[PDB]
DNA sequence: TACAAAATTCCATGACA
DNA sequence: ATTGTCATGGAATTTTGTA
DNA sequence: TACAAAATTCCATGACA
DNA sequence: ATTGTCATGGAATTTTGTA
């Protein structure tokens, strides 16, 4: 209807004059530098874009190149982009091409026993009937307790931490959302003692980074001791524990033990610098050491990062994606931005989820 | 010669036998000479073995320079003697019959037995589960001298469970 | 013996005067800014370094900080480094902190059928009794043949390529060292037809990158078609094949099909630009297109890269490392440097291995 | 109107029945109108079905604009008619009894039958395994006109197996 | 007020999930 | 509802013994 | 000979093993 | 004996219709 005026040589907003618009086969055509292209009517154009796209569900540029073979019209891409935004399938399947903003470096806990980080290593080769190691790191000091267990079970976690909290009781225990810690039995054990439980966003081990990093060293040392020998790790845990708690961090220039106690015990190469201070002078020299510790800052953002705005459309990564099925969930709205790397989304559909942006992508278009 | 410090000396003793809880009969008692911090380990016998198994737990945290004890058969044994020579711990023994500790340790070691008795009565079969609650209470207990809990002297901060 | 002269106040190369060297407990001691440290005799020093190191097998700085508690002597680190170089255990267990130099971008094959890249996808969910897809990409064009199979077996690879080479015969078939292609039955099948077999270095899929990348797209499209539906992928392969061979690479601005045939078949949105040229004009316009294609260059080297020198000590990554065992093999000599990213090593011990530097680390020290 | 091109027209025919090889009896023959390139597919019957199953293989590579055939029951069927309407292929039929191809196709389609016979004799039971070797030979065979192998006209380069 | 070498700090790289 | 970490060993930088 | 917007190119990001 | 690749969609850059 609107293409009537055109053939006559009357101007229409978006249709560049200087190209002659003619008629053949009862289709409107145009001579363009690229060649001679059919101009479809308005109503036909959505149908066309969709057909072109659906051949192999291609992106902007790929989808256009197909269409531009036969057709021309004003602002072609605008129309293509409109479809790619409404393609249920491309949305939930295509990967991201935007990386999450720079990570946060949460302030080191102030006092020992302010925060514990906990995790299970394993399963390992059966040693003496044990398969897993419970690992507990004090946030402030990096002091570490190891307990061999037969299962990553609440039951065994409780047994192990009962022995631990005979020394002292933490304010906060931070763990991943693994079944062993998200149980209601654990919450109670914790409530009784006045310990606050705190959980990482789901599927983001970086949040448990202090334990996870310590997991590495535990394993790497066990490995070194076990070379040649069969993997008898049960008897080794204590030695490892002790060895690790008494090792210097070249950055801090202190061992976890030192940060925890303020003097070396009777271990090899025990430091004697504070041998003349009364316990009291020593204990305040310690408070001085503990607050002066090196604290890392956040790194520069990469060229093509994104950050979460409230009300943004956003998609959560499918956790355990089955073979040949989409790697992403359907779109979700951002509800609150708890910090530049953590977000509350209205999900599927709909509960509140608290998630790391590393498991997020911005719905494109 | 130089001022007294944590891990300089560990005073150890056996308490028992007690009414059986969870198949245990004895409590090994380790108090730190300087701070008064207390570790408690339930054992099944006052044997060298039970002591070593228990002290292996403690020495994953810290090793004392000296362990002081009475001339109990368990500590006078040469197995225990060899154990301590390995970890480089000097063994030190009180005279037979005249068992001396620190002024502060005697005070502390007395507190334990009385605290144990007060909480044994009523639940004599169930003292095992309580050892942590006990251990915690002792270490966060105000000392007439210094007015510092053992906890405070060991860690140099305040605890999250005061008494 | 050599520490006699010192106490008397006679100079020794490496022992800074201005600090007074005295005697206690029949050990030589020195007053230093840091404090008062024992100077052990020459013969005792290796013994010491080793003990310090062996506590938890620590690196340079960590190992020194232990030692420096009690002792001092000239060029302490030199001695530490000497040990870390001879620690069998640290060598084969510690990770690298040097990244491999920038990747190579091998020139695109000149003609179609010059080189085929081949790989198996799977296993997948059983569809019609089939579990794997054999994937064959022409290096030059990126044209792709798909064949469903029940096993990644030589047997089935041969069946499938017999149908393929009815069209034409390649010069070179490039594959990974997977059992299906490294069999002697395959070598013969290939020899008969005058096809040269060519293999990626072991455990380096980047070398089969053309297929591997195409594996991705095959899977991503199958996924998109299968949303909602059960995973009936058997019937889809043809459509996928066709859909993919006829999709534009926004960089090339051509479809694989176009590069292979030089005109579009009777598919949707088929390009008509060369409708007036004789087949002959067209066929030379094609030769022009094929040589003008965009070719990527190698990226800048990262700050802390390394490159292989002949005679360098070098270690190959343990392929399928068992739980708790070293992630690296014992040291190996570089024999020839086939190119900046590929190396011949004298191995374990000793055969010639050809390996990618991505599976290599420089033995440190 | 415009110069003849690959994929403009596909000439198809059935050869058979032949002595059974690998349980097959027939060869479907597809020659490209313009280049003379030849595809061969072994079938078990000259049925619509066998044709469709076979042509599904070919049309994963390229789809012709037109298929030309004789009025064989297999190609005149409405199943086959629907198959081709779907892929947007125009069907074109020669007169009954007067079966016309291209000058070049007649030449080529004759070559095939003679080549098939020469290599059938001696191994009549084993012609299946040879279809690739046959197909290859035809497509890399020099044409008196153009002096271009079908291969060359289709791909615009030279093959690695000349004859 | 200045040098070569040692001692110390910097920091990219990779592995823990 | 919460959040990455840090041993390691060449290289870069600063300090040191002596003048 | 210069403008705003469209059309095109650039290119980091991530997934295939 | 051999070797990374390339769709994707915001951003950066270049071209275009009109003056
Ligand atoms: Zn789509
Ligand atoms: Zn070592």
């Amino acid at each position: 209807a609107e293409l009537d005026q055109l053939l006559q040589g009357h101007y229409i907003k978006g249709y560049p004059k200087q190209y002659t618009y003619f008629l053949e086969d009862g289709k409107v055509k145009v001579s363009r530098p690229e060649g001679v292209k059919i101009i479809p009517p308005q109503s036909d154009r959505q149908k066309i874009v969709l057909q072109a796209h659906n051949l192999a569900h291609t992106g902007r540029e790929a989808t256009l190149l197909k269409i531009a073979n036969l057709y021309w019209w004003p602002n072609m891409r605008k129309d293509v982009v409109k479809q790619l935004g409404r393609c249920q399938q491309c949305l939930i399947t295509n990967a991201s091409n935007k990386a999450s903003g720079p990570i946060l470096r949460p302030d080191r806990p102030q006092k020992p026993f302010d925060k514990f980080f906990i995790d299970y290593i394993g399963p390992l080769p059966p040693s003496q009937g044990y398969l897993y190691v419970l690992v507990v790191v004090d946030g402030m000091t990096g002091f570490t307790w190891l307990y061999p267990t037969k299962a990553p079970s609440t039951s065994a976690t409780v047994k192990s931490l009962n022995v631990l909290t005979s020394i002292a009781i933490p304010k906060v225990i931070h763990s991943d959302q693994g079944a062993a810690f998200t149980s209601s039995t654990f919450a109670e054990w914790a409530k009784e003692r006045g310990i606050h439980l705190e959980f990482s966003t789901p599927y983001h081990p970086q949040s448990s980074g202090k334990v996870e990093r310590k997991n590495s060293d535990i394993k790497r040392l066990l490995t070194k001791l076990l070379v040649g020998r069969p993997t008898k790790w049960y008897d080794l845990l204590p030695v490892v524990q002790l060895a690790l708690n008494n090792t210097y961090s070249p950055v801090l220039k202190y061992t976890p033990h030192q940060l925890l106690f303020g003097i070396d015990s009777n271990t090899p190469f025990a430091n004697q610098d504070t041998l003349d201070l009364t316990r009291e002078e020593e204990l305040s020299l310690l408070q001085e050491i503990r607050t002066s510790l090196y604290h890392p800052s956040t790194p520069p953002a990469s060229s093509r990062s994104w950050s979460p705005v409230v009300g943004q459309l956003v998609q959560e990564r499918v956790a355990r994606p089955a073979s040949l099925r989409p790697r992403w969930h359907k779109p979700s709205t951002v509800l609150k931005v708890l910090n530049p790397r953590t977000v509350v989304i209205l999900d599927h559909l709909g509960n509140n989820r608290t998630v790391s942006i590393d498991n997020l992508k911005p719905t494109s278009h | 010669d130089r001022p007294q410090k944590p891990f300089d000396k560990f005073f150890i003793d056996y308490i028992g036998p007690l009414p059986p809880s969870q198949g245990y009969l004895y409590v090994l008692v380790v108090v730190d000479g300087m701070t008064g911090f207390t570790w408690l380990y339930p054992t099944k016998a006052p044997s060298t073995s039970a002591t070593v198994k228990s002290l292996n737990v403690l020495t994953s945290i810290a090793i004392p320079k000296v362990i002081h004890s009475d001339q109990g058969a368990a500590f006078t044994s040469s197995t225990f003697a060899e154990w301590a020579k390995e970890r480089g711990i000097h063994l030190e023994f009180s005279t037979p019959y005249h068992p001396q500790s620190s002024g502060k340790v005697e005070r502390k070691n007395s507190d334990i037995k009385r605290l144990l008795t007060k909480l044994l009565v009523g639940r004599p079969t169930k003292w095992y589960d309580l050892l942590p609650v006990v251990q915690l209470a002792l270490n966060n207990t105000y000392s007439p001298v210094l007015k510092y809990t053992p906890h405070q002297l060991l860690f140099g901060i305040d605890s999250n469970t005061p008494f």
